[PDB]
RNA sequence: UGUGGACCCGCCCCUUGGGGUGUGUCCAAAGGGCUUUGCCCGCUUCCGGAUGGGCCCGCGUCCCAUCAGCUAGUUGGUGGGGUAAUGGCCCACCAAGGCGACGACGGGUAGCCGGUCUGAGAGGAUGGCCGGCCACAGGGGCACUGAGACACGGGCCCCACUCCUACGGGAGGCAGCAGUUAGGAAUCUUCCGCAAUGGGCGCAAGCCUGACGGAGCGACGCCGCUUGGAGGAAGAAGCCCUUCGGGGUGUAAACUCCUGAACCCGGGACGAAACCCCCGACGAGGGGACUGACGGUACCGGGGUAAUAGCGCCGGCCAACUCCGUGCCAGCAGCCGCGGUAAUACGGAGGGCGCGAGCGUUACCCGGAUUCACUGGGCGUAAAGGGCGUGUAGGCGGCCUGGGGCGUCCCAUGUGAAAGA
RNA sequence: UUUUUU
RNA sequence: GGGAUUGAAAAUCCC
């Protein structure tokens, strides 16, 4: 018995832990942004914004999202916080955002 | 080559959508003689333009939904609804031959 | 009606040949003529021509028989002894160039129909065409 | 039938039934004997037989046939079967092999000795 | 990774092999993606060994890799001399 | 192993000289010779009409144990033959004439068949320089059949050679008599075959 | 730090989410080694290539109609979630749809193919070994890590079973190679080896590899080969038959000569050349060195002994016949049939036929079988015309001309893997 | 009554 | 298990 590729299992928990961390945080930041941009706050969604994305570039640079996972995400980000922020729009930060 | 095949549109009842009746000829393989096979498509309608009794040519496409996968190409022959009335009909002779 | 017309015209040829009839005639129809035109110049009958019969055009086959015989039954021997149709309706045969078959090892035709005219088995052959495999005649 | 009928129906293919049903279509099975008889054939002849009822490792009890001129097989002696009808007498669908595990071989038996389970004798 | 290798296709005790162009990842007798060669190794034949070079010069532009012993024969029939 | 036994009863089953055993089967002792009837008890008495299939199988039994082969080889030869391009029956025989084995009966360097066979067997047989011990093996036109000069010593060859001398070969053969060589020119004719055999109903007896 | 890439929005060209562009936002990294000033192994972002793969579609893919109706995420839509990615894949809401006699639904059966077997072919049968694809890893569900798995020798949980147990709780998973047991008519060695080929890791040296290369067992198949060759009596003995004259076994044995399977002796491999070292720049090129399981086996040379034969069959089909024993007995038998006192059919013998390290038997597949008839059958009396009509679907369609070119026919081309043929 | 028309 | 009986066997008859 006792293969030591055992090992690997225990680095697998390793990266859970690290990949599910990471997730956690894009998640409540992005549902953070909405948030505002729903309650119609410009400023403060477009700096929430910026952080959302770097998050998720970041986490696209490891192995949690490496692939244009990381792209969906953002895509689906920007769309939803342009089209909320429609509510009386006033772009105030247009920081995250094009003209 | 993306394969199109030309037939009569049977159903109307869809929302987006029309069920086109395709013909098909050919010998059969050990007797012979020149049989005449018939395969229903749901293809895509995204404007509800073509109608019932329609003769359209309809083409291999990027999957819509469950049993989608063919979208409407043109118009062949407008509104000859002979077609629909013997596999009206052909339908219908299905409520007798039970009990 | 009259179902298949080229059947038709086969068996009046044979039934006609049977009894040793002088001539034959058959309801016109120019696929018709040109099968006519096909046994004439293979000899199979010494020839056809159109006629009227009561205002209505048909093909007077004129068939050919061989000698009189020998000894009981003088009746000749037959010029065509053996007619065939090969692809009737509700089961068609079509033949390529490579499928044409070859008729009592050379000493009859296939009467075939090809995109390019009514041709004989040799004819269709060296054609380089197939088609719809019309009758055997030998 | 018309090639439309046969288009439509078509032939259908003679379905072969087994004349032996030894299971497992194997070609012999082993079972143990119920009893051991003599029975009296059809009409033409006369003659005493020699069968068994045999249990069968295929979950069946079938009449088999005690080839030679004498046979040990007893009661519960265990026997392989080889298949094959007796003509004359009917029920009999299947052979015993014989120089099998509790039927011993023919004795004496000197012209057919791959039939019937016999050896090879030796000569002074 | 595409490699190039040998594929044993003699009998017992009399090897051939047929130098031959495959994903790594098959088996060495599987399927393979181009045949660009044989090799008998006791040499029974006047021509034992044949390589169509210009095919190899091809594989190698896209990244095979050969071999040690598939390298090996590839160089003798001259896949890599360039003068 | 092949057929190994009395041969000249079979010179009789078959009703026709089977030269299998070399000599002797000139000199009027071959059995042949007063007593052409088949070997038995009941070969004296009056043989009923064969059967059409009896005459196919005693013709290639005729063959057959002329040739000295195993039906197994006998079988896969003609099959070999009835797929090879040409005439099914000379082509047969062709086959049949080719073996090393007959080659050597056929070059004299052997009295018989079985004295070839042997012969062959101790790799008595040179065939381009090379030695061969198979019976079986195939002569090509243009392979030299020699003798081993091991065995040119040998009082057997130079005895069989010694009646060598002046005789004449088959004309799809050639020898050289002193330095024991010889030579397979080509694949034989019908025609260059004496075989007391109609080929027909060999061919016949494997279309059943 | 911004070569560049990603996202929103706009514009251009394309046309399904393809390419470019602008502003804005977001995103890079790692070191190690020596012959330590330069080079080798690595690292980061991007484009392309090559290779492997996902998903989608047309067509083909066994039996039962004594299975005729099936369907609730079920069919479609809008939006959303998810994924590398389309998609009722999932979710909410809306519409009421979708499938079926061209066989839906249900039941039975089953991995599919390249092929293989048979057959004149058309066809039938089959999918072992080998190659390609799939599925599964005690049964069921599940996700994690990752380019890739929902993972045989990884993880969690439920179930059944074996083992440990301080009764609280734990450990397992040969459908990997051998091996054991069970079942079964039946299926192998707990073998050698890293020398070759191939794979993983490594700058390399090298390590692992029951992949593999070999050996072992089994006439299981195929193939080659031996049990002698030549002389030898108008013909021994024994056996068998007989008209008692004789006939047969039979040139067969003896016996004469010749060769020399086994076995002995010596030599003794190919499979092996690269990796590596040195010159040359760690390139081309040149040079050089180590490297065996099989195995002292194959093979060669010398010497050399006459040195296993069996099994089926002999009434017709079917090639081979007499004697005696037995008397509807004992028994033979694929079918037709043999035996109730002369049996070429039972049993033995002599003899003969057929194959021969085999020969027979059973099972199963095709053939003969044109006996499911496409090729290639039929229905007055042989099995078969519906008791009759009307008519739905479907099948089929008179003569002339013209368009089209769906079937049909021709040319080119891509494909049709390797093996097999 | 049963087998064997010889 | 024997004789009559039948080509033989059944049946029938005799110790
Ligand atoms: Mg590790
Ligand atoms: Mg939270
Ligand atoms: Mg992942
Ligand atoms: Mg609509
Ligand atoms: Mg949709
Ligand atoms: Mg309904
Ligand atoms: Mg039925
Ligand atoms: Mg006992
Ligand atoms: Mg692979
Ligand atoms: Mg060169
Ligand atoms: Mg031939
Ligand atoms: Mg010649
Ligand atoms: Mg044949
Ligand atoms: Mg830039
Ligand atoms: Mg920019
Ligand atoms: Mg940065
Ligand atoms: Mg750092
Ligand atoms: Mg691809
Ligand atoms: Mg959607
Ligand atoms: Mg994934
Ligand atoms: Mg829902
Ligand atoms: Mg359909
Ligand atoms: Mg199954
Ligand atoms: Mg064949
Ligand atoms: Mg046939
Ligand atoms: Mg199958
Ligand atoms: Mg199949
Ligand atoms: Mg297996
Ligand atoms: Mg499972
Ligand atoms: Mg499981
Ligand atoms: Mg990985
Ligand atoms: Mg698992
Ligand atoms: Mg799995
Ligand atoms: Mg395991
Ligand atoms: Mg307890
Ligand atoms: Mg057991
Ligand atoms: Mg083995
Ligand atoms: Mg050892
Ligand atoms: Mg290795
Ligand atoms: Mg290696
Ligand atoms: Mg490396
Ligand atoms: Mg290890
Ligand atoms: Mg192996
Ligand atoms: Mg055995
Ligand atoms: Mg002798
Ligand atoms: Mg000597
Ligand atoms: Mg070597
Ligand atoms: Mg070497
Ligand atoms: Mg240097
Ligand atoms: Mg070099
Ligand atoms: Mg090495
Ligand atoms: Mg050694
Ligand atoms: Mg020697
Ligand atoms: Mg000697
Ligand atoms: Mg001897
Ligand atoms: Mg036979
Ligand atoms: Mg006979
Ligand atoms: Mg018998
Ligand atoms: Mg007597
Ligand atoms: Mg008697
Ligand atoms: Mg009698
Ligand atoms: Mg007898
Ligand atoms: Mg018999
Ligand atoms: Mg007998
Ligand atoms: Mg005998
Ligand atoms: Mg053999
Ligand atoms: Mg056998
Ligand atoms: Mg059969
Ligand atoms: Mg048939
Ligand atoms: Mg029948
Ligand atoms: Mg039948
Ligand atoms: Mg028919
Ligand atoms: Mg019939
Ligand atoms: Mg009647
Ligand atoms: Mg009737
Ligand atoms: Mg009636
Ligand atoms: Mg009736
Ligand atoms: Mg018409
Ligand atoms: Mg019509
Ligand atoms: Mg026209
Ligand atoms: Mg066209
Ligand atoms: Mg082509
Ligand atoms: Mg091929
Ligand atoms: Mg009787
Ligand atoms: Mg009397
Ligand atoms: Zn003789």
């Amino acid at each position: 018995r006792n293969l030591s590729a055992l090992k690997r299992h225990r680095q697998s928990l390793k990266r859970r832990l690290r990949n599910k961390a990471k997730k956690s945080a894009i998640k409540t930041l992005s549902k953070k942004a909405i948030q505002l941009a729903q309650e119609g706050k410009a400023e403060e969604a477009l700096k929430i914004m910026r952080k959302a994305e770097s998050l998720i570039d970041k986490a696209a640079k490891g192995s949690t999202l490496h692939k244009n996972a990381a792209a969906r995400r953002k895509s689906r980000l920007m769309r939803k916080v342009r089209q909320l922020l429609e509510a009386a729009g006033a772009p105030l930060i247009g920081g995250g955002l094009s003209a | 080559p993306k394969k199109v095949l030309t037939g009569v549109v049977v159903s109307d009842k869809m929302q987006k959508t029309v069920t086109v009746l395709v013909e098909r000829q050919f010998p059969h393989p050990l007797y012979g003689k020149v049989i005449k096979r018939s395969k229903k498509y749901l293809a895509h309608d995204p404007e509800e333009k073509y109608k019932l009794g329609d003769v359209v040519e309809i083409i291999e496409s990027r999957p819509i939904s469950k049993r989608k996968r063919f979208r409407v190409l043109r118009l062949v022959e407008s509104g000859r609804m002979d077609l629909v009335e013997k596999y009206l009909i052909r339908r219908q002779n299905y409520q007798s031959l039970s009990k | 009606m009259l179902t298949d017309p080229i059947a038709d015209m086969l068996t009046r040829i044979r039934n006609a040949t049977r009894v040793y009839k002088e001539s034959t005639d058959v309801p016109a129809s120019r696929f018709k003529e040109e099968i006519l035109r096909i046994l004439a110049r293979e000899g199979f009958i010494k020839g056809y021509e159109r006629v009227d019969v009561d205002g209505k055009p048909y093909l007077r086959v004129y068939l050919k028989y061989g000698p009189r015989r020998q000894g009981p039954d003088p009746r000749p021997e037959q010029v065509i002894h053996h007619i065939r149709r090969i692809s009737k309706p509700g089961r068609r045969v079509y033949v390529g160039v490579k499928e044409i078959p070859r008729v009592r090892r050379g000493l009859g035709i296939a009467i075939l129909s090809t995109s390019k005219g009514v041709l004989t088995d040799r004819e269709a052959r060296k054609l380089g065409v197939g088609g719809e495999l019309i009758c055997e005649v030998w | 039938p018309t090639i439309n009928q046969l288009v439509r129906k078509g032939r259908e293919k003679v379905r072969k039934k087994s004349k032996v049903p030894a299971l497992k279509g194997a070609p012999f099975r082993r079972g143990v004997c119920t009893v051991v008889r003599t029975v009296t054939p059809k009409k033409p002849n006369s003659a005493l037989r020699k069968v068994a009822k045999v249990r069968l490792t295929s979950g069946y009890e079938v009449t088999a046939y005690i080839p030679g001129e004498g046979h040990n097989l007893q009661e519960h002696s265990v026997v392989l079967i080889r298949g094959g009808r007796v003509k004359d007498l009917p029920g009999v669908r299947y052979h015993i092999v014989r120089g099998v595990y509790d039927a011993a071989g023919v004795k004496d038996r000197k012209k057919s000795r791959s039939k019937y389970g016999t050896k090879k004798p030796k000569e002074a | 990774m595409v490699k190039i290798r040998l594929a044993r296709f003699g009998s017992k005790h009399n090897p051939h092999y047929r130098i031959v162009v495959t994903d790594a990842r098959r088996k060495r007798d599987g399927k393979y993606i181009e045949k660009i060669g044989y090799y008998d190794p006791r040499k029974t034949t006047p021509d034992w060994l044949k390589v169509d070079v210009e095919r190899a010069r091809y594989w190698l532009s896209v990244g095979a890799q050969p071999t040690d012993t598939a390298r090996r024969l590839l160089r003798q029939a001259g896949v890599f001399r360039q003068e | 192993g092949r057929y190994i036994g009395p041969v000249c009863r079979l010179c009789r089953r078959e009703g026709v000289k089977l030269y299998l055993k070399g000599e002797r089967c000139y000199s009027p002792k071959c059995a042949m010779e007063r007593r052409p009837y088949p070997p038995g008890q009941h070969g004296q008495k009056r043989a009923r009409r064969p059967s059409d299939y009896a005459v196919r199988l005693r013709e290639k039994q005729k063959l057959r144990r002329i040739y000295g082969i195993s039906e197994r080889q006998f079988r896969n030869l003609f099959e070999e033959a009835s797929k090879k391009k040409g005439v099914t029956g000379s082509v047969f025989l062709g086959l049949l004439e080719s073996r090393l084995d007959n080659v050597v009966y056929r070059l004299g360097f052997a009295v018989s068949r079985r004295q070839a066979r042997q012969l062959v067997r101790h790799g008595h047989i040179t065939v381009n320089g090379r030695r061969v011990d198979l019976p079986s093996y195939r002569v090509r036109p243009g392979d030299e059949i020699a003798v081993a000069e091991k065995s040119r010593n040998l009082e057997l060859i130079r005895q069989n050679l010694e009646a060598m001398k002046g005789r004449k070969v088959g004309p799809w053969l050639s020898l050289d008599v002193e330095g024991m060589k010889g030579k397979f020119l080509r694949l034989p004719d019908r025609e260059d075959l004496a075989l007391p055999v109609n080929e027909q109903l060999v061919i016949e007896f494997y279309s059943r």
